[PDB]
């Protein structure tokens, strides 16, 4: 045994591409001693090789490894191991194998072929490049499995689990097919032990899935498909059940009859389901952890029988209809209450006194997108040991001040008091918060400066300010906090230069400025920023020139820590010259769009279009260039330096209404992502490049009132571009311009 | 969302390297926010422009239930197969640009119920056949390209082809009539 089995060890180490890989395998050694290898008895019951990237076939390993008389488990996941599997010679001691996220490719029929593997319980092949080509017939000839994970595969096909069943589902008691596209029925109700369903993200159009008695299944995810029809009498049968995902699917109607009694986790979320919270679900209270009923019909209130429920972790009535006062008395009778998101609700009134306990419970309180009106209240974090993480107050009606008692609450990493009416300054104490990371205030008549004791905070991550009256400079302090990925500041007087430091931060994605009184020069020192892919400077008193080394950084960028964050871009459309820029882009967490119109008072733009929507998706990990730059609107002079053409990522660029002269540089040509560009008035004279044809993303140009000269390059774009972007340049012609 | 089912049904039927197209959403409330996608103040789809998005496969015959579309850009990619037949259902396309492509099949007869068409250019595709005389009946052709393609047979020197050289049907495989340097038997 030991021989053979340090030989095939051995055997198997010589087919891998990278010589060194095993460190402590070698011959003369014992393999109980290796490295990921468990002996007993000096007899190998186990290898782990999981996260080691073997790049080596799956061939290579069937014959040499699984062959090994008394294996009990071999974990090959994250191994970078490719191929298809085939008849092998498997030992009957063989109990668990993972194969979970690896090359493996080929049709699913081929692991019919485990059955070489008499003593094989637990398969793991999730993650996989796996398919299923054509029709299903026959069977995967495997009972023996108590656990069959199937997930995140290529698999697209209907009534596969037919083919997995095909011999039986008695011993079977996990099942996930996941992350595929699977459509039909399902059936498995010949199997009375099975504990665990995941069919979730596939094609079902069809009915639910057949449970039979349904006497143990503790778990059932149906999410992410079309499923339609009568859950209730399905799930009827099922005595014993905990974990019911229904979520993103088609169901409508009001809640029906549930098995309560074991209910642990329950959520018919992202659905057309109507009416209001039944009364028999307070059945579940001596049970039931968390719930989510969000993205539905519901309106009303919360029944306040839930109050028999100490043991509720998580409650969740996001974007409903949801209207009325808030039931302080039935929540405060949950005890185990950690996560409340009433978002997107019609909910109104002031501010009940007894929230103020909630600070010492709560981890995240989520009103934001209501009704709500009166005060902050400021008597918040009075209680000693406030446990408050996240708290979300944003688009609501809410008056007064902001109490600068919110110190007390230590444990807050997010605040959001956006899109308000709120009055009053910024607190210097709200440095005195260390464990915040995004901060946003924007939207509100807040005046004064901005707090230097702001430096204290180096986790501060997003920076929300814009859309406000503040005044005054920008504290060097800031330069401290290196954590900062996003700094937005727009329609706000604030004025001065602006910092040389900014290149201290290696984190910063996104600087906006726009419609500011800031003058000055702008630094060369953001050339020392290599996460920024976005700026928007437009309108500000900015003289001087333009450094050609700003992108120097460009080929570098690295924008990975500032992905998964909400964003509205708003077009600027040239019709009204009193709206300025490109677009405006602004940070939308927890915020509906129809309330967009209380921006009518702070901003000229209508007549119905139009507006962008998303989440922060930057179009590489690293290595990348500048995706925004917006000048336009400034007193700017001199000439453009080559170097302007160095960012091929660059989807829009204005420098428009400037002072700017000299003349088009070729390397502008050099930019296949530019989408929009406006150089309108300005100095700028000479030719147009002929290199600028190589341009075939601009969706919009203006070019107008230019010093510019010559024939307009006839390939490229510009024919298909208007006489109306190409005005006021005397000596410009060439189509769409007339004839020279 | 009549018009952002075809462009997603075109979508689907085209091949996306780069994925310009995965900004298109078939679950919105229209096309009219997808990129290099433009709709007029009444929501409905004028313009479409994916010129040089380096795709392949071919086009799907649900273009031509675009109604108010304008301005349609294919140009510079490596798309095959045959021009739909029925792209005569658009009235309001003032401009249709596919060349450089791999563009395959005779040109379509339907062309000739665009009476607003001012630019079509072909030039440097694979396309066949006669060059349809309805396209006579078209009064508001400007500019057109056609050359280095397989196109044969006579040219019209009537109606709007009357506007147009020779360059324009330069490097063909065979060409007659007082348009072409080439005479007709
Ligand atoms: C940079 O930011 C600044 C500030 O954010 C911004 O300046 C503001 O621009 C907005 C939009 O043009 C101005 O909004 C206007 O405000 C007027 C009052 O000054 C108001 O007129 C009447 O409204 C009030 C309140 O209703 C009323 O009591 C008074 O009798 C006023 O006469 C305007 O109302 C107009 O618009 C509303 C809806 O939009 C419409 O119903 C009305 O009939 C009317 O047409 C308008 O709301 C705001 O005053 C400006 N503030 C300052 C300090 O200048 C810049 O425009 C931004 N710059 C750039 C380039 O973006
Ligand atoms: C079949 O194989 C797949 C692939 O591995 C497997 O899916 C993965 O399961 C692991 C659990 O083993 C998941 O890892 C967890 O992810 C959560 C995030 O949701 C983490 O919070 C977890 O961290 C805890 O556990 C760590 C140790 O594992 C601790 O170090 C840590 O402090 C936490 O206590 C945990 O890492 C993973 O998310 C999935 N999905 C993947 C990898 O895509 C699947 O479970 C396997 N099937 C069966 C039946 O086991
Ligand atoms: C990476 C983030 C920082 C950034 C917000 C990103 O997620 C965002 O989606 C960017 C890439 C989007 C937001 C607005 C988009 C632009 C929206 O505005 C423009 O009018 C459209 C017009 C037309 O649709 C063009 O095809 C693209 C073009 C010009 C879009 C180009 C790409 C964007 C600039
Ligand atoms: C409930 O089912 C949903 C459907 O897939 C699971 O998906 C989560 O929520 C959204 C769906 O809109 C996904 O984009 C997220 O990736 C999922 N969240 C997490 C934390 O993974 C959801 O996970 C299911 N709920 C539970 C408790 O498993
Ligand atoms: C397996 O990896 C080797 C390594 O080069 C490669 O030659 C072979 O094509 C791979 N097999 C599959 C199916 O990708
Ligand atoms: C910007 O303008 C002021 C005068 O308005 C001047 O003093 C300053 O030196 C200028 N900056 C540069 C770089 O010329
Ligand atoms: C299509 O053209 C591109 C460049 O324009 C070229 O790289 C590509 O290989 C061509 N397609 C095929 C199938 O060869
Ligand atoms: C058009 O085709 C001709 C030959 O058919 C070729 O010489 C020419 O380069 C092509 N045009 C372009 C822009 O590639």
């Amino acid at each position: 045994s030991l021989y053979r089995e340090i030989h095939q060890l051995i055997s198997f180490k010589d087919v891998l591409p990278d010589k060194n890989l095993l460190p402590d395998w070698s011959s003369n050694k014992n393999p109980c001693t290796f490295d990921g290898v468990t002996c007993r008895d000096d007899k190998v019951t186990s290898i782990d090789l999981s996260s080691k990237p073997l790049n080596v076939g799956f061939s290579a390993v069937s014959s040499s490894l699984l062959s090994l008389t008394g294996l009990e488990s071999l974990f090959l996941s994250n191994s970078h191991i490719n191929g298809s599997v085939s008849g092998f010679k498997c030992s009957a001691s063989l109990t668990s194998l993972d194969l979970s996220r690896n090359s493996l490719s080929g049709p699913v029929t081929t692991l019919t072929s485990l059955g070489s593997c008499s003593g094989l319980k637990f398969l793991n092949v999730s993650s996989n490049t796996l398919d299923f080509p054509g029709k299903v017939s026959g069977g995967l000839k495997l009972n023996s499995l108590e656990v069959l994970d199937l997930s995140a595969n290529s698999i697209s096909g209907a009534n596969v689990v037919g083919w997995v069943l095909s011999d039986g589902c008695g011993e079977l008691k996990h099942l996930a097919i996941s992350g595929n596209k699977i459509s039909g029925d399902v059936d498995v109700s010949r199997c009375v032990n099975l504990e665990f369903l995941d069919v979730s993200s596939n094609n079902f159009s069809t009915g639910i899935p057949f449970l039979g008695d349904c006497s143990a299944l503790q778990h059932l995810d149906i999410s992410g498909n079309k499923l339609s029809g009568d859950f209730s009498r399905a799930i009827s049968t099922c005595t014993e059940l905990k974990l019911l995902n229904i979520s993103s699917n088609q169901f409508v109607g009001p809640i029906p009859p549930l098995p309560l009694k074991s209910l642990q986790y329950l959520s018919l979320a992202e659905n057309k389901f109507t009416g209001e919270i039944p009364d028999f679900l307070s059945g579940a209270c001596d049970t039931l952890t968390g719930l989510d009923l969000s993205g539905n019909h519901f309106y009303g209130a919360v029944p306040p029988f839930f109050g028999s429920c100490s043991l509720l972790e998580s409650l969740a009535l996001s974007s409903n209809n949801f209207s009325g006062e808030l039931p302080m008395d039935t929540l405060l009778k949950m005890r185990g209450l950690k996560v409340l998101d009433l978002s997107f609700n019609e909910f109104s009134g002031e501010l009940p006194e007894s929230l103020t306990n909630l600070s010492a419970s709560l981890l995240t309180l989520d009103l934001s997108s209501n009704n709500f009106s009166g005060p902050i209240l400021p008597n918040l974090c009075q209680n000693p040991k406030n446990t408050l993480q996240e708290l979300y107050l944003q688009n609501n009606g809410f008056t007064g001040k902001i109490p600068p008692t919110l110190s007390n609450c230590s444990e807050l990493v997010s605040l959001h008091l956006s899109f308000n009416y709120l009055s009053g300054t910024i607190p210097s104490s709200l440095g005195s918060l260390s464990k915040l990371r995004d901060l946003k205030l924007w939207l509100n008549m807040l005046e004064g400066e901005i707090p230097q004791e702001l430096m204290y905070v180096k986790t501060l991550e997003t920076l929300i300010l814009d859309f406000n009256d503040l005044t005054g400079e920008i504290p060097s302090g800031l330069s401290n906090c290196t954590n900062l990925n996003w700094i937005s500041l727009s329609n706000n007087r604030l004025t001065g230069e602006i910092p040389k430091w900014i290149g201290r931060l290696e984190n910063l994605a996104i600087l906006k400025l726009s419609n500011n009184s800031f003058s000055g020069n702008i630094p060369a020192e953001l050339g020392d920023c290599r996460s920024l892919i976005w700026l928007d400077l437009n309108t500000n008193l900015f003289n001087g020139t333009i450094p050609a080394a700003m992108f120097k950084q460009s080929g570098k960028i690295a924008a990975n820590f500032i992905a998964g964050k909400r964003y509205v871009y708003i077009k600027n459309d040239g019709m009204k010259k009193e709206c300025h820029g490109a677009g405006n882009l602004l940070e939308f967490q927890g915020i509906r769009s129809e309330q967009l119109n209380r921006l009518s008072t702070r901003n000229p733009c209508n007549i119905t279009s139009r507006v962008y929507e998303g989440h922060t998706s930057p179009t590489f990990d690293n290595n990348g260039s500048m995706m925004f730059l917006d000048m336009s609107y400034n007193m700017l002079s001199g000439y453009i330096p080559k170097e302007i053409g160095s960012m091929p990522y660059l989807f829009i660029l204005n420098l428009g209404h400037n002072d700017i002269s000299g003349s088009i540089p070729d390397e502008v040509g050099d930019l296949r992502g530019l989408n929009i560009l406006d150089l309108s008035s300005n100095k700028l004279d000479g030719r147009i490049p002929q290199a600028m044809s190589a341009l075939t993303m601009l969706t919009e140009i203006d070019l107008s009132n230019n010093n510019l000269s010559g024939p307009i390059p006839e390939m490229g774009q510009f024919e298909t571009f208007p006489p109306a972007k190409f005005l006021n340049n005397p000596g410009l012609c060439g189509y769409p311009l007339p004839r020279c | 969302n009549l018009e952002g089912d075809a462009l997603h049904t075109l979508r689907v039927t085209l091949v996306d390297p780069n994925n310009v197209l995965q900004s298109w959403d078939p679950t919105l409330v229209n096309p009219c926010t997808w990129f290099h996608v433009t709709c007029n103040n009444e929501n409905s789809v004028i313009r479409v422009d994916l010129g040089n998005a380096e795709l392949s496969g071919h086009l799907v015959p649900e273009l031509g239930v675009l109604k108010n579309l304008q301005y349609l850009e294919l140009y510079s990619n490596n798309i095959t197969g045959p021009i739909p037949s029925n792209l005569g259902n658009l009235t309001n396309l003032v401009s249709l640009d596919l060349y450089l492509n791999s563009f395959s099949g005779p040109i379509p007869e339907s062309l000739g119920k665009l009476s607003k068409l001012r630019f079509l250019r072909l030039n440097n595709n694979s396309l066949t056949g006669s060059i349809p005389m309805s396209l006579t009946n078209i009064t508001t052709l400007q500019v057109l390209d056609l050359s280095n393609n397989r196109l044969s047979g006579s040219v019209p020197d009537n109606g709007s082809f009357s506007l147009f050289t020779p360059i324009s049907f330069a490097n063909n495989l065979d060409l007659c009539g007082p348009v072409t340097s080439h005479p007709c038997p």
